RNA sequence: ACCAUGGUGACCACGGGUGACGGGGAAUCAGGGUUCGAUUCCGGAGAGGGAGCCUGAGAAACGGCUACCACAUCCAAGGAAGGCAGCAGGCGCGCAAAUUACCCACUCCCGACCCGGGGAGGUAGUGACGAAAAAUAACAAUACAGGACUCUUUCGAGGCCCUGUAAUUGGAAUGAGUCCACUUUAAAUCCUUCCGCGAGGAUCCAUUGGAGGGCAAGUCUGGUGCCAGCAGCCGCGGUAAUUCC
């Protein structure tokens, strides 16, 4: 069939629950802007590649 | 052409007021039949009781069943159909609960591929829908 | 005592009220806000009276400490200090007794007298024995 | 009814189009080169810099020697000379138009205590101002956006109750004088 | 009462509707405008719906009266007493709104009055309606990565600055919180002031929306296969989904 009215919540009920694991907390407020001003602007990147964005792989 | 002389402010101002009755978003806000027609009666939310789970079928390129309900309202009671805007959340609503239906996003017009639904359900049974989806709150015992 | 220094400013005497009123500022570097009975005993050796007619109040310490500022005054007599004086500052050191019933009691008392007329013997004993 | 005040206004303004990539990157390097907390307090001083330019440019469309051009214009110019942003010898209604956002942040308390050598590392200036150390002449202030005038610009120093100017050491040196002498000599 | 036949109107009369109290004003912002204004100020109106009055300088008064209509209370059943669109509170309607608190000390008002009264009004509690400030960490010694400053050189590595790893520490750093005393105030509580405690995952724990395009940010991995769902708009999903979980 083509999912008539039952199996609502089909894909969420059968996904595996990988646990949200933990790391040290992120900086908040003023300190958050410090740790990302330095990441973008004071660190000139010596390598090229058409200047890929921050969430690269 | 138009009127331009220092004496025609009666003709100009009377020609503007009757030609304002020809766009919709003035006329639906000033003629009063359109607020005696929407089931919210000129409001943003309305509580109502759930009569029937009903699944409408999606529009022309898509193919899925959009999970909806058949809310009848408690203020000036009228029949509406309302969307359940989340993944498993048809299961949290049961028969003859009370739900706070909201608008659906673009002012009395159906959004997306759902054919002719105008409303979405939030806060079934005085706990939130996002609280039920995220495991914050539950149904009563 | 050690470093608690008492300046004042905007001095004004008046014989409309028989008082000498002035604005006080107290500068203390690293102490708490000095008490009122510790400062009015110092204006008694500034204007040369005894600490019985000096009324100091309204102190407000600035942000950071140091100079607090309040208002204070000196009368010409203790019997003048009873006449032209609000009764609460006359009682901040004990010279007037305001310990009464509440106004919830007093209003219910007044409307109970209102429903009884003439009987002076019972316009006064209108519900005192229920205690 | 009430003796309430009822008067308040917004200090900043939100930017018109969001997410354009040239704006928020060049405005991010105002947040880090002067060490601030969020972008609401850049939109604060941009709205301050806005209303001064709006007022002054309105005073240029007036004809010359108009009385309120002279009065309001000179009252404007004396107000932003004494705050130290506009040097006094070049006082005109035109040199206020080249005055930029970089110059209003320079006269804050939070960066006139960094460059004077009271502290290092511009973020540490908030860690000394807000954390109750650094005063103006006889007034301690925990406000980083305190716009210091040029008059009281020589008088930035630590306070007398403070560690850096006085004593009665804090609870971590008192902890260190206790953790050896707490079970022994 | 006796006469005359007039008055108004397409320059919108007359009638209807109004989610119509009017205004000062508010939101907006190139100019022209558009929308809102129950709401603290001024004016009007009305105390359940109509009507009639008394007193008084002033009322068609309603925390005055008389009657009718509507709702509703006690009763020993003969009769009595009603009017919160005043302050709190309750029920109900609803998407939708506060404590049955303390006091006349302030601003003023009333009276025979320096003295009494005032749910006017002031103070607290509830308050993420909204508006203003403003924490959740900063310096270090290694340290691992970058820099026009080092050799007579792409020798060899740095004695020198910036950054993140990962640290190990530290100390005239401090707060939120806790708690004496002052101060505050009519009495207090806040706020400010100040002893004593109070930070190594400062675990004393920042979230809310997003990551195809508009529109800042991933074709990373796992799962489901036009199903479940997402998606303001275009669109994404039919067995490798940059968009679902």
């Amino acid at each position: 069939v083509h999912g008539s009215l039952a199996r609502a919540g089909k894909v969420r009920g059968q996904t595996p629950k990988v646990a949200k694991q933990e790391k040290k907390k992120k900086k908040t407020g003023r300190a958050k802007r410090r740790m990302q001003y330095n990441r973008r602007f004071v660190n000139v990147v010596p390598t090229f590649g058409k200047k890929k964005g921050p969430n690269a792989n | 052409g138009k009127c331009r002389g220092l004496r025609t402010a009666r003709k100009l101002r009377s020609h503007r007021r009757d030609q304002k009755w020809h766009d919709k978003q003035y006329k639906k806000a000033h003629l009063g039949t359109a607020l005696k027609a929407n089931p919210f009666g000129g409001a943003s939310h309305a509580k109502g009781i759930v009569l029937e789970k009903v699944g409408v079928e999606a529009k022309q390129p898509n193919s899925a069943i959009r999970k909806c309900v058949r809310v009848q309202l408690i203020k000036n009671g009228k029949k509406i159909t309302a969307f359940v805007p989340n993944d498993g959340c048809l299961n949290f609503i049961e028969e003859n609960d009370e739900v706070l239906v909201a608008g659906f996003g673009r002012k009395g017009h159906a959004v997306g591929d759902i054919p002719g639904v105008r409303f979405k359900v939030v806060k079934v049974a005085n706990v939130s829908l996002l609280a039920l989806y995220k495991g914050k709150k539950e149904r009563p015992r | 005592n050690d470093t608690v220094t008492i300046r004042t400013r905007k001095f004004m005497t008046n014989r409309l009220l028989q008082r000498k009123q002035m604005v006080i500022d107290v500068l203390h570097p690293g102490k708490a806000t000095v008490p009122k009975t510790e400062i009015r005993e110092k204006l008694a050796k500034m204007y040369k009276t005894t600490p019985d007619v000096i009324f100091v109040f309204g102190f407000r310490t600035h942000f950071g400490g140091g100079k607090t500022t309040g208002f204070g005054m000196i009368y010409d007599s203790l019997d003048y200090a009873k006449k032209n004086e609000p009764k609460h500052r006359l009682a901040r050191h004990g010279l007037y007794e305001k310990k009464k019933t509440s106004r919830k009691q007093r209003k219910e008392r007044k409307n109970r007298m209102k429903k009884v007329r003439g009987t002076a013997k019972a316009n006064v004993g209108a519900g005192k024995k229920p205690k | 009814p009430v003796a309430r005040s009822w008067v308040c206004r917004k200090t900043y303004v939100t930017p018109r189009r969001p997410f354009e990539k040239s704006r928020l990157d060049q405005e991010l390097k105002l947040i880090g080169e002067y060490g601030l907390r969020n972008k609401r307090e850049v939109w604060r001083v941009k709205f301050t810099l806005a209303k001064i330019r709006k007022a002054a440019r309105e005073l240029l469309t007036l004809d010359e020697k108009d009385p309120r051009r002279l009065f309001e214009g000179n009252a404007l110019l004396r107000r932003l000379v004494r705050i130290g942003v506009l040097d006094e010898g070049k006082m005109k209604l035109d040199y206020i138009l080249g005055l930029k956002i970089e110059d209003f942040l320079e006269r804050r308390l939070q960066t006139q205590v960094f460059k004077l050598g009271l502290a290092k590392s511009i973020h540490h200036a908030r860690v000394l101002i807000r954390q109750r150390h650094i005063r103006v002449r006889k007034q301690v202030v925990n406000i980083p956006s305190f716009i210091v005038r040029l008059d009281s610009q020589k008088h930035i120093d630590f306070s007398l109750r403070s560690p850096y100017g006085g004593g009665r050491p804090g609870r971590v040196k008192r902890k260190n004088a206790k953790k050896g002498q707490g079970g022994a000599g």
